[PDB]
Formats: structure tokens, C-alpha cells, sequence
């Protein structure tokens, strides 16, 4: 409550210049990014609080109910746990690109990308006896050809094969 | 021209109107990107040759 | 109209490999098509060479490549494995065998 | 479907492939002419974790990561590349078939109405001519003024249609103040 | 997938003139061509029935 600038946040200790006339910091939005201390002439960076967003990954209701949790971005022990957070505050925490995964171990073998996460990672329910994975993307078998200055490959059979395809060619009329 | 449309000549109307932010700017940059646009299709379908 | 009515020779367009019909099925708000491919199976690498040298001469296949099991040379088409004996209705002389790179010494018939 | 690699030793008859492959002494394991690309084109922030404008952006405005990150869609250009300059088209079908890049430059005048004996004869020309060409691209995208100008314009958009957003923020829009908590 | 994967017979669709190739490349929020033509050059004029 600096002489009336009510807020929540962190003070530091900043570098700023604040010639004697200036006091107040500002920027884009009007938000006071820094302020003059009114007893000991100090100046001090305010910051925002953490903060973030969270999300569920499951498998469907159907098969289980164990569930993993990611949150956007924190650095996990930066600030992993201050009810709902009865997950131990453990269990294998991970961390990755995109934030920090909690419920989930992590394989070194790959496998097709079930449950996408983001940054090349994803998830799965494979069954090691039941627990959530969280390998890396995997593009395929890696394949090799013989190139040479005199070789080819001519097939010697064929196979006719039959594929589907589906295309939306309208939606339902309404009148309001 | 926003500014002529919403308000004729008052000055009073433009002042009040400066308080709505950067609405008039959006609006004159999506017609003139419309309008060159415009002038850019008729173009690639000709000038062929 | 491309598929349906037609042998379309866009490659990836209706079907994964070398298209040949389609069939259009309805559906609620929608379209469902069946399309009929053709694809290659089963391998088997040669020995080639671009182009086969007679007497002074260049021969180049009419429409083929030349295969060899590994004693005698063969004429065949680029999709399926069919050999022929080299004649000189599969070839055109074109050149004085000096140019080319990789061609080999072998001899045709004269019918 | 299935990652090709590049064949172990490279020689394709004349044609100088050195300036589109991978680089394996850079640690990015690009091509020479991507990685031109990549210092030609500027970005602010790439979504990755930071914990001046980019950090401004607190204000719920936040930005995902994508799911395919920029390592392995060099694989799959390179998976390409070497599918396309080994095999031939015929991976496209079905399994891929070995085929010498000749062969295949005699299919491809061949399908345009040129008779083969031309590059069988011209062999030599032709490859210079290609290596020529492929040496001045580079300079070319390099020496130009702007080249991409559409994915510089698709990324100055967005930029500025968010700078326009957080701007928003500090209008009165006919109240006392533009602050929600002194009031 | 109708240039990179086989040759292409649409008219000025990859490149100007007869296609014969194409390599793709990688760039931030894009992909970049290198189509590979071919043009015919010099003339000489003669007499046809
Ligand atoms: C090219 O591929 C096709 C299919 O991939 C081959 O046709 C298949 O040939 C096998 C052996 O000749 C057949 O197996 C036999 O089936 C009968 C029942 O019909 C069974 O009594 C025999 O004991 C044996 O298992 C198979 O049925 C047949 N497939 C079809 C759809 O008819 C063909 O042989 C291949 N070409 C060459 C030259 O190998
Ligand atoms: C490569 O292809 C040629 C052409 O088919 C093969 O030569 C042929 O081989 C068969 C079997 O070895 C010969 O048939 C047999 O000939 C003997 C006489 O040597 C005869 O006593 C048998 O009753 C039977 O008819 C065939 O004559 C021969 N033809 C020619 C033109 O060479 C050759 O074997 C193949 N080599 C490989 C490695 O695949
Ligand atoms: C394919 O093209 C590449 C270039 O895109 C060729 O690499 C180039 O090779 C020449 C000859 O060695 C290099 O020139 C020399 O480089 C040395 C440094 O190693 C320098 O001290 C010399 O004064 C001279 O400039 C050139 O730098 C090099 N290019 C690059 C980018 O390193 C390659 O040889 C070609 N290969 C084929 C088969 O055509
Ligand atoms: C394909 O042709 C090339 C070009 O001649 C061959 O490359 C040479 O191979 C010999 C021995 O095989 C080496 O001593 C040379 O050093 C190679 N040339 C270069 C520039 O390195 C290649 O061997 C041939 N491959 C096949 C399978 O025949
Ligand atoms: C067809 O390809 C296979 C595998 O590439 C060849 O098998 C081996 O090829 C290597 C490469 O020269 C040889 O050193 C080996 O001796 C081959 N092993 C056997 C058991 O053949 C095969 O030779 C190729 N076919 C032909 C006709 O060359
Ligand atoms: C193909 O056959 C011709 C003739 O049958 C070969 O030409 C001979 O080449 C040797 C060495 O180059 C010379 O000493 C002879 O005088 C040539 N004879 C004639 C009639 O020109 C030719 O070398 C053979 N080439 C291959 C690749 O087998
Ligand atoms: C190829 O075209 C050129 C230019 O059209 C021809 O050159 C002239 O053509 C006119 C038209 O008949 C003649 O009256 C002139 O006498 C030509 N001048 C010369 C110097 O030739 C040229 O003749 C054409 N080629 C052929 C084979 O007719
Ligand atoms: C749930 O899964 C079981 C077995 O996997 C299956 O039989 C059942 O139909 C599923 N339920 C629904 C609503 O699909
Ligand atoms: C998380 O914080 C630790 C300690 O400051 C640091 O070592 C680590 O690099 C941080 N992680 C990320 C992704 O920035
Ligand atoms: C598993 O992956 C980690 C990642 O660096 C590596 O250090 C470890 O050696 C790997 N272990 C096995 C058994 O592959």
C-alpha cells in the first residue's frame, strides 16, 4: 500500500536510474513496474505472483481412472505445490519444455504419440501392472536402401487394394 | 473516415470518441489491406505473359 | 469428376498408389468414396546398364530397361517383371558407342 | 512412413547434392541453405519456457508450444530428400525401389517428350549446368533484399495484433479511470 | 505430394517450363521450394509440309 498503490506482488531490488524528479515506473497498460520507496529512497521492482494453468491427462473413463497432471510452465521445484493437491507433491515428477508433468514415469523407448503434450512428448496407458508413460515421439522405423552405380529393383507381384474417404458436403438449414 | 462518420464536425464528439482506444485504427487497416488485396488479384490472372 | 468419371494421374490424389476406379456412396451430410488402387509387391535387384554397345553403336530400349540374371541381357517394363530376348524391334540406334557411360558389350537379333 | 537415410558414401554421377543434405558438423544437424533461412527470418518469443514485450504478455495472454518440434522436421525432410534422390518417385506407391539418379533423369526427360539419348549424350553439361545453378541459389536468397516476405508478414501479424490487445487494456472507455483497483 | 513425389504435367504449376523435380525445405512457420525446370533456347526457322 505504497501511499495508496494497492497491489499484490513481489518487491526486489532494481537497477534503475529514477533521476531525483522521477519516482514512478511505468509501461505498456499502465502498470507500475517499479516504485520509490517514500522513507528510505529506495527503489523496488515490483513482479506479479505465480501463476498458471493446469491440465488433466486420462485415459478414458472406460478403462481406468488414474490420471496425470500438467501445469503450464512452472519449473516444477520452483514452485510445484504452495485439498486438490493430494498427489503427494512426488510421485515422479518430470519436467519438460512445456511445464511440469506429475503422475507419469519416463520410458526410453519409444512408441506412436497417443495423447499429445507438446515439445515432442506424449503419453499413453500401456500396461508396464497399470500406469501412465510419458515417452518421446517416435517417426517411424528408420529404413536403409542400397544405392549403386548398376542395381534395380523391378517388383515381381502386385496387390489391388480398396480405400475409404470421407467428405462433409453440407450442414443443416436454420431460420431464426 | 471514421472520424467523419461517427461525428460530422463536432469537436466535443471526437474528444469523447478518444476515449474508446484504437478502434478507428483497426478499421483502416483492414480496409486498406481489403484494397490492396483487391488490386493484387486482378494481376496474377493477367500478367501471365 | 476427376476420379469417378475417369482415371486420374495426380499422384496421392484418390488412393494411395496408382489409382484405377472409384465408387461414391451417400451419407448424412456427406460423401464417402471407395477408391481401388494397385499396388507393387515382392522384390528382386539386377545388374543394369544404361545402354548396350553392338558394333560402333549405341542401343537404347524402346520402352523398358535392360536386366540381366547375371549371363544374358533382357528388355523389360518398369512395374512389373517381364523379360524379352533383345531384338531390334525394343531398340533405336542412336550415337557411335564413344558418348554413353556404362555400356556394355552384348549382341541382339536380327529377325 | 518409414525414415530413410542418406546412403553412406555420396557421388551421384556429376550432380553436387552437398548444398541441400544435413550437415553433421553443425550441431543442428541442418542443411547449409536452412540454416540460412532460419538467421534470415527474426522472432521474439518461440513459446519456450522464460519463467521485454514477450514477458509483459502476464496478463493471461500465453503462447503453447508446438507439438513437433524444429529437430525432427528436419528428419523428414531429409527422410524425403533421400527417398526422392535414391528411389526414385516409386516410394510414393508402395516399398521403395533402388534406382541410379541417371536412370532416373532419363525417366524424367523421357516424360516430358525429350528421347533419352539426349542427357546420355549431354551427361556431362547438364551436371555442370545443375551445380551451377544450385551454387547461385544460395547466393541469391542470401544477397536479396527480402526474399520471404510472407512468413515475415505472417509473423509480424500476429505480434501486432497482440501489442494491440495489451495496448486496449489502459482506456478509460468512459469510466474514472482506466485502473480497476483505485477505484 | 504431386510435384516432390513424380513428375507433374499441369502447366506452370511447379515452376516456369517443363518440370522436372523438386526439394523441399524446412523454415520457421513455412516450407520452402526448389523447383528444378527446363527451358529451351536458340532457334533457327525452316521450311515444313
Ligand atoms: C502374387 O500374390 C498372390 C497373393 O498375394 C498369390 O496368390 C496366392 O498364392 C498362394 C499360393 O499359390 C495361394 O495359397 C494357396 O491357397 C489355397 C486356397 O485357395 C490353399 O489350399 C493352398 O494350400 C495355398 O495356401 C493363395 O490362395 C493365393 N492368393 C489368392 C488371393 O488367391 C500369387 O501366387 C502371387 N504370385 C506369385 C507368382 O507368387
Ligand atoms: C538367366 O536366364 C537365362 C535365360 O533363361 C538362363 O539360361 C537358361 O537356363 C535354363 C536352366 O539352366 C536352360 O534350360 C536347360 O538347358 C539345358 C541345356 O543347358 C537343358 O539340358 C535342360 O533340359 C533345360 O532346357 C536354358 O537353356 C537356358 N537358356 C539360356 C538362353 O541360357 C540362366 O540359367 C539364368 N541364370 C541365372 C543365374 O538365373
Ligand atoms: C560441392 O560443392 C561444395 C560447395 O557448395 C564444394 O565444397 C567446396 O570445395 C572447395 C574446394 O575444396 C572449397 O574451396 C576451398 O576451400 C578451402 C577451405 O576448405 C579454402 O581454404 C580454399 O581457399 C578454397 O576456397 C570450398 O570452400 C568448398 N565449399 C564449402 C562451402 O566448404 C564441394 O567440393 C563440391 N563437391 C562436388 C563433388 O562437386
Ligand atoms: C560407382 O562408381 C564410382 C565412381 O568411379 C566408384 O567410386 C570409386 O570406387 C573406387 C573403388 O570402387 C575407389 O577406389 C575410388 O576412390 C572411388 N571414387 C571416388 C571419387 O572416391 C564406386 O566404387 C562405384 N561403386 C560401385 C558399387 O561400383
Ligand atoms: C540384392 O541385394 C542383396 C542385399 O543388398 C545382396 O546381398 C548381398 O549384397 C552384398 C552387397 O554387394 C554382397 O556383398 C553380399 O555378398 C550379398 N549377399 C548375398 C547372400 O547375396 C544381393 O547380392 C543383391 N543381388 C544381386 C544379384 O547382386
Ligand atoms: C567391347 O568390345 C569392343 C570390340 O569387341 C572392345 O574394343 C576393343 O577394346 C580394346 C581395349 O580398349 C582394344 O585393344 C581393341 O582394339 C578394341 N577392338 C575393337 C574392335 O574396337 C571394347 O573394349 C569392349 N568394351 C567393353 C566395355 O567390353
Ligand atoms: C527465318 O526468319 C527470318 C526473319 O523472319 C528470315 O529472314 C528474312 O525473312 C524475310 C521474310 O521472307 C525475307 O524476305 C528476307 O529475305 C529474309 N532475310 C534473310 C537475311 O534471310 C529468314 O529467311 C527465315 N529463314 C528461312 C529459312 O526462311
Ligand atoms: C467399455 O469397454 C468394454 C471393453 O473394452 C466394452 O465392451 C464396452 O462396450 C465399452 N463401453 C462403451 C460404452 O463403449
Ligand atoms: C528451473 O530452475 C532451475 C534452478 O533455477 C534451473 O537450473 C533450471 O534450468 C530451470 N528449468 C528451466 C526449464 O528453465
Ligand atoms: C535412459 O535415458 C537416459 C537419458 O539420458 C540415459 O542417461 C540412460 O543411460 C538411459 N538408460 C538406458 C538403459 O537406456
Amino acid at each position: 500500500n505504497f501511499n495508496g498503490l494497492t497491489g499484490t506482488g513481489v518487491l526486489t531490488e532494481s537497477n534503475k536510474k529514477f533521476l531525483p524528479f522521477q519516482q514512478f515506473g511505468r509501461d505498456i497498460a499502465d502498470t507500475t513496474d517499479a516504485v520509490r520507496d517514500p522513507q528510505t529512497l529506495e527503489i523496488l521492482d515490483i513482479t506479479p505472483c505465480s501463476f498458471g494453468g493446469v491440465s488433466v491427462i486420462t485415459p478414458g473413463t472406460n478403462t481406468s481412472n488414474q490420471v496425470a497432471v500438467l501445469y503450464q510452465g512452472v519449473n516444477c521445484t520452483e514452485v510445484p505445490v504452495a485439498t486438490w493437491r493430494v498427489y503427494s507433491t512426488g510421485s515422479n515428477v518430470f519436467q519438460t519444455r512445456a511445464g511440469c508433468l506429475i503422475g507419469a514415469e519416463y520410458v526410453n523407448n519409444s512408441y506412436e504419440c497417443d495423447i499429445p503434450i507438446g515439445a515432442g512428448i506424449c503419453a499413453s496407458y500401456q500396461t508396464q501392472s497399470q500406469s501412465i508413460i510419458a515417452y518421446t515421439m517416435s517417426l517411424g522405423a528408420e529404413n536403409s536402401v542400397a544405392y549403386s552405380n548398376n542395381s534395380i529393383a523391378i517388383p515381381t507381384n502386385f496387390t489391388i487394394s480398396v480405400t475409404t474417404e470421407i467428405l462433409p458436403v453440407s450442414m443443416t438449414k436454420t431460420s431464426v | 473516415d471514421c472520424t467523419m462518420y461517427i461525428c460530422g464536425d463536432s469537436t466535443e464528439c471526437s474528444n469523447l470518441l478518444l476515449q474508446y482506444g484504437s478502434f478507428c485504427t483497426q478499421l483502416k487497416r483492414a480496409l486498406t489491406g481489403i484494397a490492396v488485396e483487391q488490386d493484387k488479384n486482378t494481376q496474377e490472372v493477367f500478367a501471365q505473359v | 469428376s476427376e476420379c469417378v468419371l475417369g482415371q486420374s494421374k495426380r499422384v496421392d490424389f484418390c488412393g494411395k498408389g496408382y489409382h484405377l476406379m472409384s465408387f461414391p456412396q451417400s451419407a448424412p451430410h456427406g460423401v464417402v468414396f471407395l477408391h481401388v488402387t494397385y499396388v507393387p509387391a515382392q522384390e528382386k535387384n539386377f545388374t543394369t546398364a544404361p545402354a548396350i554397345c553392338h558394333d560402333g553403336k549405341a542401343h537404347f530400349p524402346r520402352e523398358g530397361v535392360f536386366v540381366s540374371n547375371g549371363t544374358h541381357w533382357f528388355v523389360t517394363q518398369r512395374n512389373f517383371y517381364e523379360p524379352q530376348i533383345i531384338t531390334t524391334d525394343n531398340t533405336f540406334v542412336s550415337g557411335n558407342c564413344d558418348v554413353v557411360i556404362g555400356i556394355v558389350n552384348n549382341t541382339v537379333y536380327d529377325p | 512412413k518409414q525414415i530413410y537415410k542418406t546412403p553412406p558414401i555420396k557421388y551421384f554421377g556429376g550432380f553436387n547434392f552437398s548444398q541441400i543434405l544435413p550437415d553433421p558438423s553443425k550441431p543442428s544437424k541442418r542443411s547449409p541453405i536452412e540454416d540460412l533461412l532460419f538467421n534470415k527470418v527474426t522472432l521474439a518469443d518461440a513459446g519456450f519456457i522464460k519463467q521485454l514485450i514477450c514477458a509483459q504478455k502476464f496478463n493471461g495472454l500465453t503462447v503453447l508450444p508446438p507439438l513437433l518440434t524444429d529437430e525432427m522436421i528436419a528428419q523428414y525432410t531429409s527422410a524425403l530428400l533421400a527417398g526422392t534422390i535414391t528411389s526414385g518417385w516409386t516410394f510414393g506407391a508402395g516399398p521403395a525401389l533402388q534406382i541410379p539418379f541417371p536412370m532416373q533423369m532419363a525417366y524424367r526427360f523421357n516424360g516430358i517428350g525429350v528421347t533419352q539419348n539426349v542427357l546420355y549424350e549431354n551427361q556431362k553439361l547438364i551436371a555442370n549446368q545443375f551445380n551451377s545453378a544450385i551454387g547461385k541459389i544460395q547466393d541469391s536468397l542470401s544477397s536479396t533484399p527480402s526474399a520471404l516476405g510472407k512468413l515475415q508478414d505472417v509473423v509480424n501479424h500476429n505480434a501486432q495484433a497482440l501489442n494491440t490487445l495489451v495496448k486496449q487494456l489502459s482506456s478509460k472507455f468512459g469510466a474514472i479511470s482506466s485502473v480497476l483497483n483505485d477505484i
